């Protein structure tokens, strides 16, 4: 420090940067028909498998519980998106899609049931079209297993062996309806998801809270609004190229497909038997030796199912904690701006928005980003008049025109010292810069 | 097919399953596909004398012509062929004990196949501008 | 698939021998006379010659056996310009 | 030219094209790269 | 010898399945511990 | 053991996935520690 | 594990039986570098890990926020600083 002053780089210009965050809230509801997987339709295998008693009932019961937890979690996520959402019945998203120079039309699908399943936003369409095995993807894939096509879809081989993914209780179209409602709730009165005020004013007050004077924000409202809509466009254009959030969404589908393929491959393991085919055993051996070979297949396949079910329990615990985090981000980053620094993504978090994604939610975090900086000598406090101490609120004291002035900590704009930007102390601390002539 | 040379008559997958063959007598070629296998999803309400059945991902023509004919009424739902439930997807319920998937519910008074809409927006008639 | 295959990175030995009039007795000893073990993989150049612009195919004949005496069968694979004559007989194999 | 090399019972990865011709192969135990090609059942393994 | 060795293989493979299930469960707790640590870095160290 | 099929491939794949989660978690913790950290080039271990 | 020592480490027996702990992708030395950087970032300008103000002022404003008057709190600055560094020493001595 020179005198009582320190050198600090204070921003002189800024932009808004958008950052994506995919949070997995759901997973494919895998169901296994244990006796159809273990034995298919060979009566000699079903006779032996019946002697294992409750083993298949346990496998079925654990997966039914895991799937019930996924269903309960999806309802709790949907409830969180819709909580407190109040909208005007006059809202018609074909006309009503930009406000205060901020354009929302890519984030808002058609509102109300009269449009059918088309409530998916342009941004959600742009994300769901890059993932073949969405909920509707699995339904369409299974619809083709009896279509008579020459294509040997691996999902048809899996489902005929009793491995089938059931659709979630709420369609991804309904969840995009709920993210659409939660999004328009922020941009129009009563602003039920934007603290009850116009979205541009919420953006402005959030940037001001970072220590940016209101004067530069309310004169640069066009620049802030265009920086916000450019940040959103940069997020959308970012999906046309290698992207960590898109890769995370695809990794959910790829890891499920890998686990289901690995489980189907266990039907071809011999487990030390003469063949993995029950037809080959039953066409080579008599009942007493065939039983010895079939029992090896039953033990291997039941062990494979037990290993798969144990892994599935472990993986859905991560999905439950991921959904809990997504709900916390909806409540503390989207519907409100909780005073937690790196919770809603990195940097100077302004505000966050949410959109539906295959098996999760895409959060868009908007952050205040310094473009350029001025090195300046700052005082963290002043000692004034009758040795009264003053500390700057969210800012710094600055010598400008050889006079003591205040600047916000996130934007260099010298303004006069006043009770609006000061914390008073009845005695000043040691090392506070002596300024007897102030106020 | 054109892939069978003079010494070849069997087509195998990477797992060693027979998936096609050239008939030695007629030289005609056939692909072999697994016979259909699957599960019926039965929705049951304690107050009912019967079940609503969903043949997931199957059209009703397939169920009736290739699985089993039946006297029960039926229709092709988005989820597959539904038996013994009335198609009422234009109706909706906010609570559902028989959740079928993709926003569909089976509701019992007959059974009704209906949309599951657990959450709605609180609407107000106030001006938007 | 598990089968009778070459070792990748192993060496091929060119065992073909072309003579004009003289035959060396060393051509009929190790390392040319070789142990068969499980088997061998052969890569053979079809030496395409021409007589009055008419193409003729020639390549080295291979014999497979044990002692090469008429009390035992010797497999012989010999080319005849587009015909591959394969025989397994109790041949009185020559010394050279 | 009559090139010969010994045969032995060996596991190979065999790649068949859409017309059933063996276009490529890998001697699994011949080298460390061959071992990764056979483990991943691929002629060009992923970076890893 | 195959009959005795197969008993060793089933025992040792069962032991690996049990260990892998244990390790999956333990790493889930480590991930939640790391999430709490990151939250304390952000909300107790870098800010209050 | 080769006649048991993919059992060892599955054990390796689950441990590789679990270890990949530990690696990803360690990177996220380090990222959290370094997030927003700005230091003067004038800092020295022996004087400050 | 390749050493000639008579004392066989149980970890060597484990690794010869295929059980081995691999090192983490970032060394504990690198993480110690990151915790060191995150710590010095609190005490010197620009104080990027301490709300952009001197560490002692952040301590003072944090204690004031509990309902302690700034008057007693800024005259007792050395008592607060020595109490803070004594608390840190008590943590270090706690590992003994
Ligand atoms: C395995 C091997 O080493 N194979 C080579 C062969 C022998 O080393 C040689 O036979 C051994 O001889 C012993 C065992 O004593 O030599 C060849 O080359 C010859 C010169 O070395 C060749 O030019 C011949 O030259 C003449 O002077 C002569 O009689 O040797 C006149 C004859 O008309 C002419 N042949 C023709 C026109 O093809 C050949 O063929 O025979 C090329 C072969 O690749
Ligand atoms: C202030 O009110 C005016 C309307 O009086 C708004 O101006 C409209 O803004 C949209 C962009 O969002 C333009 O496409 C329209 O052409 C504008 N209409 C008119 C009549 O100018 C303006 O957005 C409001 N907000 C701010 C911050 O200026
Ligand atoms: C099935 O195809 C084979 C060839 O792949 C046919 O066999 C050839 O038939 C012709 C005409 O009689 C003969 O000249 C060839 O010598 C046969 N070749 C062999 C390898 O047998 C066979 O005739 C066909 N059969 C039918 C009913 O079409
Ligand atoms: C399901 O049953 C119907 C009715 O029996 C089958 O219909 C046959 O379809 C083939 C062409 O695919 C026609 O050549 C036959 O004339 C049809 N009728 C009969 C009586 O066979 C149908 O093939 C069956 N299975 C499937 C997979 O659709
Ligand atoms: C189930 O009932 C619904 C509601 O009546 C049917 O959907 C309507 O079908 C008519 C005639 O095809 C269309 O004009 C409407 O536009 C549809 N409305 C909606 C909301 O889609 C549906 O087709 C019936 N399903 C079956 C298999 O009969
Ligand atoms: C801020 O930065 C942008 C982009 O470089 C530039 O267009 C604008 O003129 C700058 N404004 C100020 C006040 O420096
Ligand atoms: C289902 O089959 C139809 C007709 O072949 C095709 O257009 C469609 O893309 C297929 N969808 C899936 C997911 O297999
Ligand atoms: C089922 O019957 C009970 C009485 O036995 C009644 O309380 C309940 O409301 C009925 N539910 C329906 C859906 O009919
Ligand atoms: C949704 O609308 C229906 C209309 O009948 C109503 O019964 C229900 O209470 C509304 N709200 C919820 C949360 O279901
Ligand atoms: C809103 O609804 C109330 C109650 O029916 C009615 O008194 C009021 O006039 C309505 N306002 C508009 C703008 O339709």
């Amino acid at each position: 420090s020179v005198g009582g002053l320190y050198e600090i780089k204070i921003p002189t210009n800024f932009t808004i940067v958008g950052q994506e965050e995919f949070i997995q809230t759901n997973s494919p509801k895998v169901t296994i028909d244990c006796s159809l997987f273990v034995c298919s339709n060979y009566a000699a295998c079903h006779d032996l498998l019946s002697e294992y008693g409750t083993f298949c009932d346990n496998i079925n019961s654990i997966l039914d519980e895991v799937n019930g937890l996924l269903d309960t979690t999806q309802l709790h996520v949907a409830d969180t998106l819709m909580q407190g959402v109040t909208l005007s019945s006059n809202l018609n998203t074909n006309l009503h899609f930009d406000v205060d120079n901020i354009n929302f039309k890519s984030l808002v699908g058609c509102l109300g049931p009269h449009c059918g399943s088309s409530s998916r936003s342009f941004f959600e369409d742009l994300l769901f079209d890059k993932v073949k095995l969405s909920d509707v993807g699995f339904v369409e894939a299974y619809n083709n297993c009896t279509g008579g096509s020459e294509i040997r879809d691996l999902l048809c081989v899996q489902s005929f062996n009793g491995i089938k993914v059931l659709p979630p209780i709420l369609s991804e179209s309904q969840i995009s309806g709920y993210t659409t409602a939660a999004t328009v709730a922020a941009m129009f009165p009563p602003w039920s998801a934007a603290a009850g005020i116009p979205f541009s004013l919420n953006v402005q007050y959030r940037i001001n809270g970072l220590g940016v004077t209101m004067d530069v924000l309310n004169k640069n409202q066009k620049l802030i609004a265009t920086a916000f809509n450019n940040a959103l466009l940069s997020i959308q254009n970012g999906f046309s190229a290698p992207n960590s959030a898109l890769a995370k969404i695809q990794s959910v589908v790829n890891s499920n497909a890998q686990a289901l393929n690995s489980l189907l491959q266990q039907l071809f393991n011999k487990f030390g038997a003469i063949s993995s085919s029950l037809q080959e055993i039953l066409s080579r051996l008599d009942p007493p030796e065939a039983q010895v070979q079939i029992d090896r297949l039953i033990n291997g396949r039941l062990t494979a199912l037990n290993a798969y079910v144990s892994q599935q329990l472990s993986d859905i615990s991560l999905v439950k904690f991921g959904a809990a985090l997504a709900m916390e981000k909806v409540n503390e980053c989207v519907k409100s701006q909780s005073p937690r620094i790196n919770f809603c993504g990195n940097g100077n978090h302004i505000l966050s928005l949410v959109q539906n994604a295959p098996y999760g939610l895409l959060f868009m975090h908007f952050s205040y980003k310094p473009i350029s900086f001025k090195t300046v000598l700052v005082s963290p406090g002043l000692c004034i008049s009758g040795d009264v101490g003053i500390a700057p609120k969210q800012g710094y004291f600055i010598k400008h025109n050889d006079h003591w002035m205040f600047t916000g900590s996130s934007y260099y704009y010298p303004e006069p010292i006043s009770d609006k930007n000061v914390v008073f102390m009845n005695t000043c601390s040691v090392n506070f810069t002596k300024a007897p002539l102030v106020y | 097919a054109v892939y069978y040379n003079s010494w070849q008559n069997l087509l195998y997958d990477s797992n060693g399953n027979i998936i096609g063959f050239k008939d030695f007598v007629t030289n005609k070629t056939y692909n072999i596909f697994p016979c259909y296998a699957g599960r019926v999803s039965a929705a049951f309400h304690q107050n009912a004398s019967s079940l609503a059945l969903l043949y997931r991902n199957l059209k009703c023509s397939y169920v009736l012509n290739n699985i089993s004919l039946t006297t029960q009424p039926y229709f092709d739902s988005y989820l597959g062929c539904v038996f013994n439930a009335d198609n009422l997807t234009d109706y909706s319920v906010s609570s559902c004990a028989l959740r079928m998937g993709s926003g569909f519910c089976v509701d019992y008074n007959s059974y009704r196949f209906v949309t599951f809409e657990p959450f709605n927006v609180s609407f107000v008639n106030d001006s938007i501008e | 698939f598990t089968g009778y295959f070459p070792k990748s990175g192993a060496n091929f030995r060119d065992l073909s021998l072309k003579g004009t009039t003289y035959l060396s007795t060393l051509w009929y000893q190790k390392p040319f006379l070789s142990d068969f073990n499980n088997g061998i993989f052969s890569r053979v150049k079809n030496t395409k010659l021409y007589v009055n612009k008419t193409l003729y195919s020639e390549f080295s004949t291979i014999v497979i056996g044990s002692v090469f005496i008429n009390n035992s069968y010797t497999i012989v694979v010999q080319p005849h310009n587009g015909v591959l004559e394969i025989t397994a007989c109790q041949y009185t194999m020559c010394e050279y | 030219q009559y090139w010969v090399t010994p045969l032995s019972k060996r596991q190979y990865l065999l790649k068949f094209d859409n017309r059933g011709v063996i276009t490529n192969a890998v001697d699994c135990s011949s080298s460390f790269f061959s071992e990764i090609q056979c483990k991943t059942k691929s002629l060009l393994p992923n970076t890893g």
